[PDB]
């Protein structure tokens, strides 16, 4: 349990040391143990090495892409169902319901479509969960009910770069730079770290005999 | 080689060999270049990630190759049909403002030139004279030793090579002279220091960018395809190099933070 402080200080360091732009300026050193991307970051006079998990970082990107763009498939209801709220202005302002497979007809709410999957059941408790999830929220357009969120987390995990997969500079570069598009992408959807600071390259007086007279 | 001197230098290398550090290079798994300026490369050995100073390693590597192939080197023929591309020693020494007189540059070229028969025979460092024999200002470098197949060293450090051959080599002592030349060849052979250039700076020219990118690529390719495979196959690590190899990460520690989904 007490070992988790070393994990916390790593994510704490990242929030301060790494900005959205910092990722766009990172350079790929190479692949380490077929599972990590070693990167350099020199800005401004500061120079650091970071270690990136090829799977978790690729996954955090694919996941956040699914969360923002995907329109979930719905079941067109045979007889529409009404609902009472108060909270009524949250539904009558957001097309986050349409993205989550909730097609509506605008106190007086009308449910036209409910989301559907061949591996799970959807109900009104999921519609109300999404109604309360907006209350928490920050950007609200990428908000998803836990059932959908979990399915996207699996889609991302299955489609993302596997650990043990040899990668070329081009792919590794895209994986790291893609992180500049996300907000504080320190963890994958399952809570695993995407990256960590390795070391600062401050004072290394390397061999120079060849330029000395 | 018939020489008593080369054997003393080979024994001196044998006495400095670090068994454990040699095993690290023998089984290296090349990761990549970290700094082209400071010349840091990253390698994996078993469960560890190391930061290596390849300036220091290539120095000992080329020194060791020089020691092994002494008097039996192939040649890098430096001359083309373009006479204007010739390497004039006087022209190289002109990079040194402290050699403020023709005579001081001529002093260095004179020693080098009188020793041209052995520089050619033993080292494959061939010097020619285009005009009259006594014209030091027309002394030219026609060939250099070919230490590694697939490798042609950068000639940016040629001024230093000539200046140090003319001023640092102790021509008077057979052993010190021989060691000194092999050291100069090894120093010239180390891949260049490539200073960092800011690709985000709109203030810097378009032509200076793709040129840094080309130098950055040329070294990454050189280290990966020519140098590290040679290092991995024959490098004997002297103990004075332990300061140049540094452990930066270990898989057991990394696998306590980075975990499966
Ligand atoms: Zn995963
Ligand atoms: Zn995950």
């Amino acid at each position: 349990k007490d070992e988790l402080e070393d994990f916390e200080q790593g994510e704490k360091y990242l929030t301060l040391t790494v900005s959205k732009n910092d990722f766009k300026k990172m350079e790929v050193v190479g692949q380490f143990n077929l599972g990590f991307i070693i990167v350099t970051r020199k800005v401004d006079n500061k120079y650091d090495l970071f270690i990136v998990d090829q799977h978790a970082s690729d996954e955090k990107y694919n996941f956040e892409t699914l969360q923002a763009v995907t329109v979930f498939k719905s079941q067109k209801l045979i007889i529409p169902q009404p609902v009472e709220l108060s909270e009524l202005v949250v539904l009558d302002n957001l097309p986050v319901f349409e993205k989550n497979g909730f097609k509506l007809k605008i106190s007086r709410v009308k449910l036209l479509s409910l989301p559907t999957s061949k591996q799970t059941l959807f109900d009104l408790g999921d519609f109300n969960e999404l109604i309360h999830l907006i209350k928490e929220d920050l950007r609200r357009d990428n908000i998803r009910c836990s059932k959908i969120r979990s399915m996207f987390a699996m889609r991302a995990c299955r489609s993302s770069i596997m650990i043990g997969k040899p990668l070329n500079k081009k792919t590794m570069t895209r994986v790291v730079h893609n992180l500049s598009e996300l907000d504080k992408p320190w963890n994958c959807p399952h809570g695993r770290p995407t990256m960590r600071h390795l070391m600062e390259l401050r004072d290394w007086s390397s061999f120079s005999k060849d330029y000395e007279i | 080689v018939n020489l008593t001197s080369i054997k003393k230098l080979r024994e001196k290398v044998d006495d400095s060999i670090h068994r454990e550090l040699t095993d690290i290079f023998a089984n290296l798994n090349y990761v990549g270049v970290v700094d082209e300026e400071r010349r840091l490369a990253a390698i994996q050995h078993d469960l560890k990630l190391f930061l290596i100073d390849y300036g220091s390693v290539c120095y000992e590597l080329f020194y060791q190759i020089g020691l092994t192939d002494f008097a039996n080197f192939g040649k890098i023929n430096l001359q083309s049909t373009n006479v204007s591309d010739d390497i004039v020693l006087y022209n190289l020494l002109s990079e040194f403002d402290e050699l403020n007189d023709d005579a001081s540059k001529e002093k260095i070229i004179s020693k080098i030139w009188d020793m041209s028969s052995m520089l050619n025979e033993y080292y494959s460092i061939e010097l020619v004279n285009d005009g009259l024999d006594n014209d030091l200002k027309s002394v030219k470098l026609k060939s250099l030793p070919l230490l590694l197949k697939g490798y042609i060293p950068s000639l940016v450090k040629l001024p230093f090579f000539i200046y140090r051959l003319g001023k640092e080599v102790d021509w008077e002592d057979e052993q010190e002279c021989l060691d000194g030349i092999l050291r100069e060849i090894a120093l010239l052979y180390i891949p260049d220091m490539v200073p960092k250039v800011d690709t985000s700076d709109a203030s810097l020219s378009e032509d200076e960018k793709a040129q840094f990118i080309n130098r950055k690529e040329h070294i990454s390719s050189l280290l990966e395809h020519v140098l590290f495979p040679c290092i991995k196959r024959r490098f004997l690590a002297p103990r004075h190099i332990l300061k140049d190899v540094v452990e930066i990460a270990n898989l057991p520690d990394l696998y306590k933070v980075f975990e499966r989904c």
